[PDB]
């Protein structure tokens, strides 16, 4: 026999005859594997990037402005880790570029922004493929092949130089065109290729490759580099499409898409996934959903961050429901990590007001104690946690540990019971007046000081146990003090012993 | 000496644990990571205490336990000294489950005994009990779990392999049965309603025939959907089945000495996690 249920603080107790209690306090294994999340500084600086506004259907906080960028996380990761690569590439493709220099008109601006982005993407790809190709150049035994490989590293100049040196001068000149998108050169190169591929008794295997690069359509083609699929990282070939490929005529997106249309990427590879989401443009969400059911390369946190960035930057569009789905999932992972402040922060990116309300409330009340320690916990409860919720939760924590100002801001009767000094009573009376049970009020008014009515009220309250008896005894004492004939008898009509002594 | 505790419960804030074993005693602990210091022992049952269950702290410190002696015993800590304030044994056999309602309902209790009964014990103004009982299952009831909601309902797992969904009705004043569900070949050990206020509702029904059916209702209308968590019998009989609050994770206590964990994926089907 075994037993196990989930805790309030979502964790698990099981039969365990090895402890002291006969159960085990198990810290639920958190899927959330990303170091900087457990450090509260990250969370503080992350809240600094947000503008919280109360809802239009309730007072609960939800995010109005976010300036979060894939860029921002990079400081908290190793520049060597694959994770860093994911976040970086994601920054390059999705975070807005700024172009500081003023531009004659705005379509120009747009064009510059495209060139900039393109240049960074292609410099980065070259960063990645770098060693692969350098290895390949190490092992080549043929100069023209080396020239080609230098083109694989998007180094037009060293290709040109080696050409020059290996006495391949004309080629060298031709090479200098790579990366200007001169359509003349494009159609000429392609022409030369058809003429060869119709007779052309023999053309060197790598010169044809280089001409194919000048053609602007290196796989899309009839002398196709597609077979290099088996000799190079998919990223390496994509570099070829992006650098040569037809830069001007295409948007970065539809260009990348063009390439992807020619080659299936491995399902599991995440830098692949990011390119696909980038290229998918018109239906990122569609693809994102597809990506979800196929692989786990994108983690809960990343998927949430992505969706949120794209949402708050106009970059892309996601369903309220998909954004909320992502948000739920991550908030939950966080709560499983006892990261309540952080889960709380994430919970605010919910679109559904009802759900936000519930989630937030439930968590704050269940976990108020921990959420009231440092200033990094203060800014937390100064997200826009409703005054009501915070004190209410705090009221609950008091009833359970065995407050009054919060109550002032049934239960009230029980509080009066616990209280059973004059100044405190007066303050309570003032609070009650401000708010404006009736029996208690009459009694208080009498104490501060019709009398029969107050008496009947107090008796009724007593009937409605220890506190009531105390109040009755107090009233008796007060009456005795006042006395110190028929009216007195009417008012009168251990306690029993006292009554007997009185009679 | 504590070779076989049957149930343990954690309080709202998780500072005070209450285990209950077969020697009839209910031990209360002040937990603190590694060190749960025994603070109490409670002897008032005439048989193995099957289950314990704290109430919402809105009602002070109350704990309703149910034991083999057919009696439900309500306890309460009072100035640091425990005292059996009430009792409710209108059940002619071993009482199995006892689970409080959502605190919005008042201080309602849900008892489920082998005499095929399930009661909902209100605690009035005098603190005295107001039992309104119903017949739940033929050959006995092993468990009964509450449902949250915003039209109240609960689930019951039977010894006739049924899983019933009852709802309150002002016309009847007694909970009127609204839907029963059939899918097990042996005593439905435990049934659990999930606290997920999300698009749909989830029920994990563990059973003796080593299955765990999951009843996912689309919404308020369209009936449930049968989904055998996995389609192979577990190496041994399953006992308990609990949902997680944040996340909709399912914990399964099989009689095979580990607890498994199952999460729903975008297929709609369930996958292990741990």
């Amino acid at each position: 026999y075994t037993f196990a249920k989930f805790s309030t603080g979502s964790m698990l107790l099981t039969k365990d005859i090895v402890g002291k209690s006969g159960v085990s306090i198990k810290r639920l294994p958190t899927e959330l594997q990303r170091k900087f999340l457990f450090d509260d500084v990250y969370l503080d600086k992350e809240i600094e990037k947000v503008t919280i506004e109360a809802r239009k259907s309730n007072p609960y906080p939800q995010i109005s402005e976010s300036s979060l960028l894939f860029k921002d996380a990079l400081d908290y990761m190793e520049k060597t880790s694959s994770d860093y690569n994911l976040w970086k590439l994601s920054s390059i493709l999705f975070d807005p570029v700024s172009y500081p220099y003023k531009t004659d008109n705005d379509q120009v601006k747009m064009a510059l922004l495209k060139k900039e982005r393109h240049c960074r993407l292609t410099s980065w790809i070259v960063s990645q493929i770098g060693p692969e190709i350098e290895e390949k150049i190490r092992n080549s035994s043929n100069e023209i092949e080396q020239i080609f490989l230098y083109l694989l590293l998007n180094d037009v100049v060293r290709a040109s130089k080696l050409a020059i040196e290996s006495k391949n001068g004309h080629l060298s000149v031709l090479i200098s065109y790579l990366g200007s998108n001169d359509p003349r050169i494009r159609d000429l190169a392609e022409l030369q290729l058809q003429k060869w591929s119709t007779g052309g008794c023999s053309i060197d295997k790598n010169i044809s490759k280089i001409y194919k690069l000048l053609s602007g359509s290196p796989f899309e083609g009839l002398f196709s580099l597609k077979e290099l699929e088996s000799e190079f990282s998919w990223l390496c070939l994509l570099n070829l499409t992006l650098c040569y490929g037809q830069i001007d005529e295409y948007s970065l997106e539809s260009l990348v898409q063009s390439h992807l249309d020619k080659f299936s990427l491995p399902y599991d590879d995440p830098i692949g996934v990011i390119f696909q989401l980038y290229a998918a443009n018109e239906n990122t969400e569609k693809l994102y959903k597809e990506v979800r059911q196929r692989t786990n390369a994108l983690d809960v946190q990343f998927c949430w961050y992505l969706i949120q960035t794209l949402r708050f930057n106009g970059t892309r569009v996601f369903s309220k429901e998909t954004s909320d789905e992502a948000t739920f999932a991550f908030a939950a992972q966080l709560e499983f990590a006892q990261l309540h402040g952080h889960s709380l922060f994430v919970s605010c990116f919910l679109n559904d007001d009802k759900a936000a309300e519930d989630t937030i409330k439930r968590l704050v009340m269940r976990e108020i104690t921990l959420l009231r320690a440092s200033t990094n916990d203060h800014i937390l409860n100064r997200l826009k946690i409703p005054s009501q919720l915070i004190f209410n939760a705090q009221a609950l924590k008091d009833r359970y540990e065995g407050s009054e100002v919060q109550n002032l801001l049934d239960l009230a009767e029980m509080a009066i019971v616990t209280s059973l000094v004059q100044n405190n009573e007066l303050k309570t009376l003032r609070e009650i007046l401000n708010e404006f049970v009736s029996i208690n009020v009459f009694e208080v008014y009498l104490k501060l000081v019709q009398e029969t009515i107050d008496s009947l009220i107090s008796g009724m309250k007593i009937f409605y146990v220890a506190a009531c008896c105390n109040v009755m005894s107090q009233e008796i004492v007060s009456k005795i003090l006042e006395k110190n004939k028929a009216k007195l008898l009417e008012l009168p009509l251990q306690d029993l012993m006292k009554c007997t002594y009185k009679i | 000496h504590n070779e076989l505790i049957h149930d343990a419960v954690l309080d709202y804030y998780g500072k005070r644990l209450a285990t209950c074993s077969s020697d009839k005693t209910i031990k209360i602990f002040e937990v603190e990571g590694e060190t749960h210091k025994l603070i109490d022992t409670l002897t008032g049952h005439e048989g193995p205490v099957w289950r314990v269950d704290w109430a919402h702290p809105k009602f002070g410190t109350i704990l309703a336990s149910c034991s083999y002696d057919g009696k439900v015993l309500i306890w309460k800590e009072e100035n640091g000294r425990w005292s059996q304030i009430a009792v409710h044994a209108v059940h002619s056999a071993s009482v199995n489950s006892v689970q409080w309602a959502p605190h919005e309902y008042g201080p309602l209790l849900l008892v489920a005994s082998s005499d095929g009964k399930v009661s909902v014990v209100e605690f009035k103004e005098n603190g005295t009990t107001s039992p309104i009982i119903i017949d739940a299952h033929a050959i006995g009831v092993n468990s009964a779990s509450w449902a949250p909601a915003t039209s109240r309902k609960f689930v019951t797992g039977g010894a006739d392999n049924l899983v019933k969904i009852w709802k309150y009705n002002s016309d009847a004043q007694t909970y009127v049965l609204e839907s029963t569900l059939e899918g097990h070949s042996d005593w439905v050990r435990d049934v659990a309603w999930s606290p997920t206020v999300l698009l749909r509702s989830y029920l994990a029904s563990v059973s003796q025939d080593r299955t765990c059916i999951i009843w996912t209702q689309d919404n308020e209308q369209g009936p449930w959907k049968k989904t055998l968590l996995k389609e192979e019998k577990f190496p041994d009989v399953l006992w308990r089945a609990s949902w997680s609050l944040s996340g909709n994770v399912l914990a399964l206590s099989g009689g095979d000495n580990k607890v498994t964990l199952w999460k729903e994926n975008l297929e709609g089907k369930w996958e292990p996690a741990g």
